[PDB]
């Protein structure tokens, strides 16, 4: 039986599966013209870029 | 430093490529009252491309 | 707690570019202000006297 310790792998899959898409929030762009930092420093002046 | 312009119809696209605008030489021209840029600011151009 | 009236004259067309975090030959090559201010910005014509 392939599914004996699947309590087990539950655990090691949401653990990871919490930091990847922990990982694509950080394309999300929130209320900004970029997700990339220093996409908008270097096309914004310091301040409208904060 | 052209003469005559085109109407707001016709209006003329000028494609520009293969060069090194240096923006900075576009202000010692006519005033400009209005310089507003809504993607960039007016002072991040002479440091990227496009 | 301590007030400085910094005063200097320009011919007309280049009063936006006294602004906190501007770059320019008259911000980097003449008079910068600093990213943290906290004060006003003035400018208005003098032709009779000048």
């Amino acid at each position: 039986t392939p599914s004996a310790l699947g309590k087990l792998q539950d655990v090691v899959n949401h653990n990871a599966q919490a930091l990847n898409t922990l990982v694509k929030q950080l394309s999300s762009k929130f209320g900004a013209i970029s997700s990339v930092l220093n996409d908008i420093l270097s096309r914004l002046d310091p301040p409208e870029a904060e | 430093n052209a003469t005559t312009f085109a109407s707001v119809y016709a209006w003329n696209r000028k494609r520009i490529s293969n060069c090194v605008a240096d923006y900075s030489v576009i202000y010692n021209f006519a005033p400009f009252f209005a310089f507003k840029c809504y993607g960039v600011s007016p002072t991040k151009l002479n440091d990227l491309c496009f | 707690t301590n007030v400085y009236a910094d005063s200097f004259v320009i011919r007309g067309n280049e009063v936006s570019q006294i602004a906190p975090g501007q770059t320019g030959n008259i911000a980097d090559y003449n008079y910068k202000l600093p990213d943290d201010f906290t004060g006003c910005v003035i400018a208005w014509n003098s032709n009779k006297l000048d």
